[PDB]
């Protein structure tokens, strides 16, 4: 029935199954995650998420993962109604389990909701990640530095001279320290780990009693680096040697 | 000659049930087989995967000679049932072409009931269009 109409839907239906057809709406953005960080201290940090909305969804739910020496105290949510264009939150906080290192420290965070385009009753699926910081004054008791002999490494910057003690917040010695050129970073549970070259050394290295440590460290310094320069304007981004005595 | 068209006119609706049954499913990309990024996705379910424990491999490998595809995820959207599976969200490695890769996990259902699963892979960080998601049917575990 209707042998002319019926015949302009396959004549139709034919253009897009030649073609790919695969996401041919512009999907450019239907949902937006950001999550922030605040200024709180050990083990519990707080921290908080965000959901945008530009159409009415369904089937939503948001997971949330990090390395398993980090857990969390509130696992993975839901979101139940889309209304056009609202927005909702949930908070949670990371615990932390006597392990020893975790292997990176940023975890992240994925949602996941259903778009109902009109090819199908239900709702296709789509997923879209986030990803956050994480700090590291969570993992934090910094003793007394110990000047020894161990394995090392060499880094070098641009601009040579930066106080250590001006990178963050004092974390060893928050007693009188009489001195700037200490460089105590005794952070994990139950380590030691210095840095070195605070005034005389050019060149930036550092040792470590076991060879296990220096990752979650190094770019550490190479961020807390990069977030002192820019109130400077110097953007540096150069050192290394020797990659074969690791 | 009247067997003749009607052949033609029962086949006429079926070039259109199929092709509007055909995509209806290719925007949704039901299909374990891709063009873009170019690995098919085989699953299965396993022999030690019976009772309450439960065990789901998965299989992916390239086709191409010389492309190395290369830090895909996957990730598995499911209704939530009674079951954990406590990883639920990998990072892939870099596919070789040519070898096939065994993926596992672990299905933990508490009690009896049986309700598909949607295994999805994506590209990295731009297309959340998800070629490869495969409709896994579950069996009905006890």
């Amino acid at each position: 029935n209707k042998s002319q109409g019926v015949w302009p839907m396959t004549e139709r239906e034919d253009d897009l199954n030649v073609s790919v057809v695969v996401s041919p709406n512009f999907d450019s953005v239907s949902q937006a995650t950001d999550v922030e960080v605040g200024t709180d201290l050990v083990p519990s940090v707080t921290v908080k998420v965000t959901l945008q909305n530009r159409v009415i969804l369904q089937k939503a739910k948001l997971s949330v993962y990090v390395q398993p020496p980090l857990e969390l105290t509130c696992d993975q949510f839901t979101f139940e109604f889309m209304t056009p264009d609202l927005t909702r939150t949930v908070s949670f906080s990371v615990y932390l389990k006597r392990s020893y290192t975790p292997s990176e420290l940023e975890g992240n965070a994925v949602v996941s909701y259903s778009r109902p385009t009109d090819r199908n009753p239900d709702g296709i699926p789509r997923v879209i990640q986030c990803k956050f910081r994480l700090p590291l004054k969570l993992i934090c008791l910094p003793g007394q530095p110990s000047k020894t002999a161990s394995h090392k490494i060499t880094i070098d910057t641009n601009k040579s001279p930066v106080s250590l003690l001006s990178l963050f917040p004092g974390f060893a010695s928050q007693s009188d320290d009489d001195q700037v050129n200490v460089m105590g970073f005794h952070f994990l549970g139950g380590a030691r780990i210095t840095v070195l070259a605070s005034k005389t050394s050019q060149r930036y290295r550092i040792q470590s009693e076991q060879f296990e440590d220096l990752w979650l460290i190094t770019n550490e310094l190479i961020l807390r680096l990069q977030e002192y320069f820019e109130k400077q304007g110097v953007k540096d981004f150069a050192c290394s040697f020797s990659g074969s005595i690791p | 000659t009247a067997m003749h068209r009607a052949f033609q006119t029962d086949l006429y609706l079926l070039r259109l049930r199929a092709a509007r049954a055909y995509l209806q499913a290719l925007e949704s990309s039901l299909s374990p087989l891709s063009t873009t990024a170019r690995e098919p996705l085989k699953l299965h379910a396993v022999v030690q995967g019976l009772g309450p424990t439960f065990k789901l491999t998965l299989h992916l490998q390239n086709t191409s000679t010389t492309r190395p595809v290369l830090g895909l995820l996957v990730c598995f959207l499911y209704n939530e049932a009674l079951y954990s599976l406590p990883r639920a969200f990998f990072k892939v490695p870099l596919l070789v072409p040519g070898l096939n890769y065994p993926l596992e996990t672990f299905v933990e259902s508490l009690s009896n009931k049986g309700i598909s699963d949607i295994i999805k892979v994506l590209v990295l960080r731009e297309g959340q269009s998800a070629p490869l998601l495969s409709a896994h049917v579950n069996m009905p575990g006890s």
